[PDB]
């Protein structure tokens, strides 16, 4: 898991990686760790799943009827207020380590927050396991302002070292792009890693398991 | 406090023949949630029939190595003939024991010909046991493959299968094939596959690549 | 691991599994467990498997080295005290091992019984391992002193099918070795599922 | 401490307990009873934490007395397991749990006879012939070597016979007299004492 | 050693064409005090090989005499014979092995570079004998930090200049700076090649701090 | 980490670096370490982070409602009462290193400081933070009673130079604060 | 462990245009085995099944606690439930004890009620949901589980290939596995009937 | 575990034991032998940590065989029973102790009979009537009711019938049969096996 | 408690308290921390107090014998050398925090250092024991390269002036040496 | 409070003739650091009273609130009724004991000095509940320390004047300056008669340091 996030000159980038690690054995090949929040807001988490799943779910929900019941766009600092508030009213006992990204009024902004409940604005943010890898990237590679395609690489790269290095990082690298108008939300960016194809057909016969009661039960 | 023992991961296999002994192994080595090399091969060839492969704990493996080695010019300095492939899983299973009350953390299998020409593999455990199987798959990644060759080389819980001697390019397909399936859900698999072919003829390797994942 | 042992009146009998795990994992199926010291006697292993080997290998040593020097095999109960002397100098240092002794004597009939806590007894039934109270039921069900030869063969058989149906960590396959006045005889290797087929009708 | 074996046959329900009550070292009681009727066909023993078995007595024996006093009519054995094992598991997770590890026997005239297992773990089972304690270990061998799912009754109490006679050979413990119940179509009948002479 | 007092930090290493070049900071941190600011953590070894650690300093002084001594000592053979750099690796090896077979560890993080016979060498030595060859190495958190750098551009093409090569340790070290809470703007860069071994002296680094003006 | 407030005869001058750690790792190499509450009245923040945002939330929040209900602008003292009032009650789960400066119109310029006990004393200067220790020689051996604003400056400006050039933790870059009737004057130095 | 007190191993992998869910039989205290009919694949209305795997009590407490909200749901609605629904639910109902934590791994297989379109996914012990297209595990013996679907699956497959291969799969990544055996029971179903076939495993 | 009693008369010595070996809950054998013969008329049971029991025989059976056929003659029970204690004494300060408690049983030409009592803390005791165990506690009121210190041999018989038959009536072990010698001026005689049947 | 060893042109210069403490209790309000090893080289010592007297004795000894077989003066090295050993050799039972300093006819004045993990390592100035850290900003601020010998002594002075005035543990009186070729002066200064 | 954080250091408290003199110094040290150098350890309770304290400062602050407090209602009574110093004694007592039943205590030890109709009073609390009247009483080390020359100069004679109260606290301040290792040269002396509380102003001590000549 290895997540990052950053701020070119109108918009905010996101990235993971889907390698859903339980232990020490691959669990999952396919995941997705950015979630929604609103129609400007999105969000990624990192660490224990369910509970940065749940949380995200429940804010969600808090905004959509917030934004409902104003009858105007979300903000950002919104967001980050009611999960500081509530992460830091669980003692730090859950684990959620995220990253918030959204466009208001104001413009783009990007807050990482740590399970505690302790917050920070960043230009570029990376969380995870194999969040060092992409913040050496980030600092060797980052110039403020930039334009699109060029963070769109940068962040790609950063999560690609990530998958290079990292041993609980590695599958198919996910993107989201926020603007004012134009959000965009991409299932493969770009798929390193490809697969040998088998090289003995080890297929089983009709018949080559023994069978000792049967049942059938028709349907409609 | 300090602790003297790490995982260094990895995952040794080994198929014994009608007159064949394959020995294979990944060549990551690795500590935790990182990668310190990929290319570091686990097999070891000791004697013109014989290949030991060591995983586990590193500097071990290292160490175990050498031990073996020396040995095994001792011997050659007092008997004028190498040793057997039984005679050095013996001598083996001296050494693990001889470090009993501090052990080593290392899984050990053996490949290599017999004095008839014939397969054998014999595997070992950290403490000092030993047995002539037919196949073994020590390391990480062992109950990621220990079943499969159950299925294909063992033919067991299987009906109206019959039993096929295990020719050699079927048995390659087979390492390249456990290797890639081993390696999609492990983390400890390399890139690097080292195969070793111990024949009658001398010995054989054979580099194939992987997912660089 | 279930292992058991009976003396009769042709001579005594020794049967074993064959599965060796560590922890829930299975290493093998099939762990040679009835260790073969000499021509006229028979270790086990029982729990440790290390340990069990290379204590036995010693003994074995022990004895070859009594033959030479004396002219004359060693006696069982000579050979069961010499290994519980060599287990005993490293009492409390962790080692596992509840092997048993099995040959033939002078007096004739020998079976003793080996621990790392270094007890040592006589007998005439026993059984080591952690489903060895499931043997021990059955095997005291059908023990007596004059019995014939397949019945002892059956017996031990089932005992240890019963075993290995009960308990968890026994499996594999059914080892036989009989021990004779002149010297040991394998009897068969009998996989259980076969002696499921057998028995389950 | 001790095991209570229940041998479930085509149609009748052979259940057996002991007489012991354990201390510290001494035996207390050398004539206890763990039978706890709860209905015309249904029986309950108990063995576990000793200050859990007369308040599960109480519990699930007046409470399956409210049912029947209610409704006009008994309950079927599943049904009263099942309730057992909810109250164990609405127990567990608390500050107050239980400890206590019987099997449970019944009787329907549609299901007919019925044998049932719990654990400290509230866990359902529906047994040919169960265990629990240290006499399971050395008596289930010898219980399952001698069974017939079509067996007689005479046969089942000469069964229990030989697993005693396997009870009283190695064991580390007394266990000098068994009460034996039988359930059937006619209810609970009670058979002899069965105890075997010291001196 | 049991507890570590006065621990270094973290050793790059890298190698290019026909040379290897190491370069490590002048920092003696005491828990988070930076209590020793001019220290040397480079051995230059005799003419073909080069030592840099991490860890406890105070090892790394009884290793510096140890190895000296040596050194010297095969000096004075006068067989014109000398140690190749991966005979130390070994040697280093079955030290450390022996040290942490009995309990007593040497507490470092050792990286031997080396050039000799055509041939250049860099070799990792740990605490626990953990030791192996690699065209980078990297250690404490440089193997989190700056070790994806030197295997992005050692994968995008494996051999190197010494210009391209000293420019990426240039970097490396800053990224260091910038992100190692027990870092220092104080290094020197050593380097082997066929003419010998050099040590250049204590250079710093050239920082950036625009995203302080974003609020 | 290291946090610094002078005051001076006009009004207070604060100060922080920003080099906010979290183990052996910088997470984060600028930070807003002081926050504003009233428009004339700051806190510098040590210790945890989370519970010092989170009780700074709550204070500016208690503050602001009594101060518009006063219809006037609020005291030093009640913001400082208010930080000893949370942190004394929970001492179990804070470590707060709380700092609290600014200028008053009835009381002119004042300096609170409020350490991870939830004692609560008046100082002339204040020295806060983990990596402050190593210069309360220097602050002991600089300082002067009154002093002007830019000599205030300086005076920080060295202190928590020498506070960054020794700790480990500390770094970073330079914030400083200017609290007097006239206004709110910030700026970042390095040097 | 206390996941590794009484063993268990539920299979769900996913064919061509039907699913295969199949466990293990056994039930006991840790060595000691108890009974060969235990039962841990439930059915959950028309062509929609769960598995449960892990402690015992939390897998009959889970599944008579999800029945109950599937019944309540199923009688407020005259419709079925579809599979997101259900796979929701549970994540819902685990979540509930997040500091309370029941002991099991829930594996859900079942199809589509409006299409024929097949659905797998497993949750974790607090609340984790994980679909995928291949199969999907929980148990003791996982890594096993794993280096059979890995080793043996193909994407469009026939129920026959896929009722063996599911049945080669149990029945070697159970043999390896020393708690977890005695016999399995297999439910092969698809949009026009349900089969349920039970193999001949070893009883040792 | 279990307890050998030894109770001593005026002219004899009467020293019992059992056939008992433990194991984790099984019995692994019903006719086992505590009895350690040192010399023709010292006896010497052992009961503790069941590793050190055959050792203790081996060091101060040997011992005790070296001095007889050293010198050419009997050691008083008393300084046997004296010297088994100095290696308790001396071994228990060390690395290695060892763990057993049992009292020892000899019979002078000139002193008479002689009863010692261990520990496993090396503490010699010149005793009428002595035990350890758990059958200690359940058996010395029995003992100290019906004594008398000129009680003649076939009384004491009697006495340890009464003594078993309150052992084999509130333990919580088995104890089935007890082996039973008896020392007199004639050197060590066996009395028959005292079980009890059980079926 | 508190030592300090700055160097200068012609010598170096020495300083520490006395507040030799045991817990929280004061044992000793005067202690000669100070010690003699040869005529023109100097040792203080900080951490045990057993143990660095135990180890400075032995190191006389070595030292006197090696000196004498000589027959020439010692170097500062030398000895540095002997208290790296004896420090190294036993890091496992002895906590010394020994600074070495003197004159010496062929290198001058030199000042070593040896903290707790076994090191050595020459400095120009050196800062030792418990309630150093409260003045090494003072000491990397006041310092400049080449002082005089009266500038060394009052700048040690103000060192453990506030030091002692700071430090719970340190405080007590004043001690002072000054080595160079013409002789060693120790005085006791307070202020 | 489990664990204090900042404390105080021995107060010292004596009865003399138709008065009662207390004296605490005002340091603030954290652990080992002298962190406060400037802080008030005694308050002067309305006209009557007087209290001292040690241990940790918070815990003395939220007593000044809370006495003040109910001081300030009394007042507001009008009745021309006032506490007692053994009121005040009790109910702080009963206060102290509370907390402790409840295993949150006030980490304190404190000595109540009052004057009221025409006999002195001289009372302590500690943290426990255990509270008693004393013609002289020492906190923390001043039990170990000044305790001796109080009850010395007492038992020859029991009765005092005011100044030779004061010289006793003076010398026994100036021991406890010599040999407490967490004291400071600063006390302030606080004093109550029949003419109100007075509060004097930070004083300090003459040291000998004699026998440092003595090598």
């Amino acid at each position: 898991t290895t997540i990052a996030g950053v701020v070119y000159k109108d918009g905010i980038v996101l990235g993971a990686d889907t390698r859903a690690t339980e232990g020490m054995v691959v669990a999952d090949k396919n995941c997705s760790k950015i979630h929604f929040i609103s129609p400007n807001i999105y969000c990624c988490g990192a660490g224990t799943a369910a509970d940065t799943d749940m949380t995200t779910q429940l804010i969600s929900s808090n905004l959509e009827l917030h934004s409902l019941s104003t009858g105007r766009l979300p903000r950002v600092v919104t967001a980050n207020r009611m999960l500081k508030q509530m992460l830091f009213r669980y003692q730090g006992y859950i684990g959620a380590a995220l990253v918030l990204g959204g466009v208001d009024v104001t413009g783009p902004h990007l807050y990482s927050i740590y399970p505690h409940g302790s917050t920070d604005k960043l230009p570029y943010v990376t969380m995870g396991s194999g969040s060092l890898a992409a913040m050496a990237v980030f600092e060797d590679k980052f110039r403020p302002d930039m334009e699109e395609e060029e963070a769109k690489n940068l962040v790609s790269e950063a999560i690609a070292a990530g998958i290079f290095n990292d041993l609980g990082s590695g599958s198919n690298i996910d993107l989201c792009v926020i603007s004012k108008n134009k959000l965009d939300f991409l299932r493969p960016y770009t798929v390193p890693n490809k697969k040998g194809t088998r090289l003995g057909r080890y297929r089983c016969e009709k018949g080559t398991t023994a069978v000792l009661t049967e049942k059938i039960t028709p349907l409609e | 406090r300090f602790s003297p023992y790490v995982f260094n991961g990895g995952t040794i296999l080994a198929i014994a023949g009608e007159d064949f002994a394959i020995v294979a192994s990944d060549t990551r080595l690795s500590e935790g949630f990182s990668i310190h090399t990929r290319d570091s091969p686990k097999c070891y060839k000791l004697t013109d029939k014989t290949v030991i492969g060591c995983s586990g704990f590193h500097g071990d493996c290292l160490t175990l190595t050498k031990i073996i080695e020396a040995r095994l010019k001792m011997y050659k300095h007092s008997n004028n003939k190498a040793m057997t492939t039984g005679a050095i899983a013996a001598m083996l299973s001296t050494i693990l024991y001889s470090r009993r009350f501090f052990p080593y953390y290392v899984y050990n299998i053996i490949g290599g010909l017999d004095e008839e020409g014939k397969g054998a593999v014999y595997s070992f455990d950290p403490v000092g046991s030993y047995q002539r199987d037919s196949f073994k798959a020590g390391g990480s990644a062992s109950a990621m493959l220990q079943p499969l060759l159950d299925n294909q080389v063992g033919f067991k819980n299987m009906q109206n299968v019959e039993h096929v001697p295990l020719s050699l390019d079927r048995a390659m397909r087979l390492v390249k094939d456990v290797f890639i399936s081993a390696a999609e859900r492990d983390v400890y698999t390399g890139d690097a596959l080292r195969i070793c072919i111990v024949t009658k003829e001398g010995i054989r390797e054979e580099t194939v690549s992987l997912r660089k994942d | 691991t279930t292992t058991l042992a009976f003396k009769f009146r042709h001579g005594v009998i020794v049967a074993a599994d064959s599965r060796a795990t560590a922890g829930a994992y299975i290493a093998s199926q099939t762990v040679k467990k009835v260790i073969e010291i000499n021509p006229y006697l028979l270790g086990t292993m029982a729990g440790g498997a290390a340990d069990c080997s290379f204590w036995e290998r010693l003994l074995a040593r022990q004895c070859r080295i009594y033959e030479l020097r004396n002219k004359e095999r060693i006696s069982v109960a000579a050979a069961s005290k010499l290994l519980a002397n060599m287990v005993y100098q490293y009492k409390g240092m962790g080692l596992s091992m509840g092997t048993m002794i099995c040959g033939w004597d002078k007096r004739g009939p020998g079976l003793y019984y080996v621990d790392s806590e270094g007890n040592r007894i006589s007998g005439a039934t026993f059984s080591v391992g952690s489903g060895s109270v499931y043997a021990y039921g059955v095997m005291d069900r059908g023990y007596s002193y004059d019995l014939e030869v397949e019945q002892a063969y059956d017996l031990a058989r089932r005992a240890i099918y019963q075993a290995t149906y009960r308990d968890a960590y026994s499996g594999g396959a059914v080892n036989l070795y009989h021990v004779r006045e002149d010297g040991w005889i394998r009897v068969s290797s009998d996989n259980v599922a076969d002696l499921h087929e057998k028995y389950s009708g | 401490m001790e095991y209570l074996i229940g041998i479930q046959g085509p149609d009748y329900v052979l259940v057996a307990s002991d007489r012991v009550a354990a201390s510290n070292i001494v035996q207390m009681k050398d004539d206890h009873d763990k039978m706890f009727k709860m209905s015309e066909k249904i029986l309950l023993l108990c063995v576990g934490e000793a200050g859990d078995t007369v308040q599960f007595a109480e519990y699930i024996q007046k409470n399956v007395q409210l049912y029947k006093m209610r409704n006009g009519y008994e309950l079927s054995p599943t049904a009263a397991a099942n309730f057992t094992r909810r109250n164990l598991a609405d127990c567990l997770r608390s500050r107050t749990p239980y400890h206590v590890n019987l099997l449970l026997a019944g009787y329907d005239e549609h299901e007919g006879p019925a044998l049932y297992y719990m654990d400290y773990l509230a866990a359902l089972a529906k047994a040919p012939f169960a265990a629990h304690g240290y006499g399971a270990f050395l008596t289930l061998s010898i219980l399952d070597r001698y069974y017939t799912p079509t067996i007689s009754r005479e046969r089942a109490v000469e069964l229990l016979r030989k697993c005693l006679e396997e009870l009283q050979k190695r064991f580390i413990l007394n266990l000098p007299t068994f009460s034996v119940r039988i359930i059937d179509k006619n209810g609970i009948h009670d058979l002899d004492n069965i105890s075997f002479p010291k001196q | 050693t049991q507890n570590p007092m006065v621990t270094g930090t973290s050793v790059l290493g890298v190698k290019f064409e026909g040379g290897v070049v190491i370069a490590a900071d002048m920092l003696g941190s005491y828990g988070s005090l930076a209590r020793f600011r001019n220290i040397s953590r480079i051995m230059r070894v005799n003419n073909s090989t080069m030592l840099g650690a991490s860890g406890d300093y105070a090892d790394f002084q009884y290793l510096k005499q140890v190895l000296g001594q040596m050194v010297i000592d095969e000096e004075l053979l006068g067989d014109g014979h000398s140690y190749s750099p991966r005979a130390i690796h070994s040697w280093l090896t079955r030290a450390m092995y022996s040290r942490r077979s009995k309990m007593n560890p040497l507490w470092n993080t050792m990286v031997i570079g080396g050039y000799a016979d055509g041939e250049s060498f860099l070799g990792y030595v740990d605490m626990l004998g953990v030791a192996y060859e690699a065209p980078s190495l990297a250690t404490g958190y440089g193997a989190y930090l700056a070790q994806p750098l030197l295997r992005e551009v050692l994968e995008k093409q494996p051999v190197l200049s010494q210009t391209e090569a000293r420019d990426l340790v240039e970097r490396c070290m800053r990224v260091l700076y910038y992100r190692d809470a027990r870092s220092y703007n104080r290094f020197q860069i050593a380097t082997v090649t066929e003419k010998g071994v050099e040590i250049e002296g204590p250079l710093s680094t050239e920082t950036n701090w625009d995203i302080a003006h974003m609020i | 980490t290291t946090i610094m407030a002078v005051q001076f005869d006009g009004g207070v001058v604060l100060g922080a670096d920003s080099r906010t750690t979290t183990g052996s790792y910088i997470a984060n190499r600028v930070t807003d370490k002081l926050t504003p509450i009233h428009d004339r009245i700051f806190c510098c923040r040590s210790g945890s982070a989370a519970d010092t945002q989170a009780v700074a939330d709550a204070v500016t929040y208690q503050l602001g409602f009594h101060s518009i209900e006063l219809n006037e602008p609020p005291l030093v003292h009640t913001a400082a009462s208010l930080f000893k009032e949370m942190c004394y009650r929970y001492r179990e789960d804070l470590m707060a290193g709380i700092i609290i400066a600014g200028w008053d119109p009835q009381e002119g310029g004042q300096v609170y400081s409020v350490p991870m006990g939830g004692m609560m004393v008046r100082q002339s200067f204040a020295i806060g933070g983990s990596g402050s220790s190593y210069i309360y020689g220097y602050v002991d051996a600089t300082y002067r009673e009154g002093m002007t604003k830019e000599e205030c400056l300086q005076f920080t400006a060295n202190a928590l130079a020498l506070a960054m050039e020794r700790d480990g933790s500390s770094g970073g870059v330079i914030r400083l604060a200017a609290i007097a009737e006239s206004g709110v004057e910030r700026q970042v130095l390095l040097g | 462990s206390i996941m590794s007190y009484n063993g268990g191993a539920v299979m769900a992998m996913k064919g061509k245009n039907c699913v295969a869910i199949a466990a293990d039989r056994r039930f006991g205290i840790q060595a000691q085995m108890v009974t060969t009919d235990f039962q841990k694949i439930f059915p959950m209305g028309d062509r929609l099944y769960i598995g449960l795997a892990g402690l015992a009590t939390d897998v009959q407490t889970v599944a008579q606690r999800l029945k109950f909200r599937l019944n309540l749901y199923e009688l407020k609605e005259g419709r079925q439930i579809k599979p997101y629904t259900l796979m929701s639910m549970v994540a819902n109902l685990l979540y509930e004890k997040r500091f309370g934590p029941y002991y099991t791994e829930p594996v859900i297989a079942g199809l589509d009620p409006k299409t024929f379109k097949p659905f797998i996914c497993s949750l974790d012990l607090i609340g984790c949901p994980m679909v995928t297209d291949d199969f999907v595990v929980s148990g003791t013996c996982a890594e096993q589980m794993y280096g059979m679907c890995e080793s043996l699956w193909e994407p469009n497959m026939d129920p026959d290939h896929l009722f063996e291969t599911i049945s080669q799969a149990m029945l070697n990544a159970v043999d390896r596995d020393a708690v977890s055996g005695m016999g399995v029971i297999v439910h092969i179903i698809e949009k026009d009937k349900i089969t349920t076939r039970t193999l001949k495993a070893r009883m040792d």
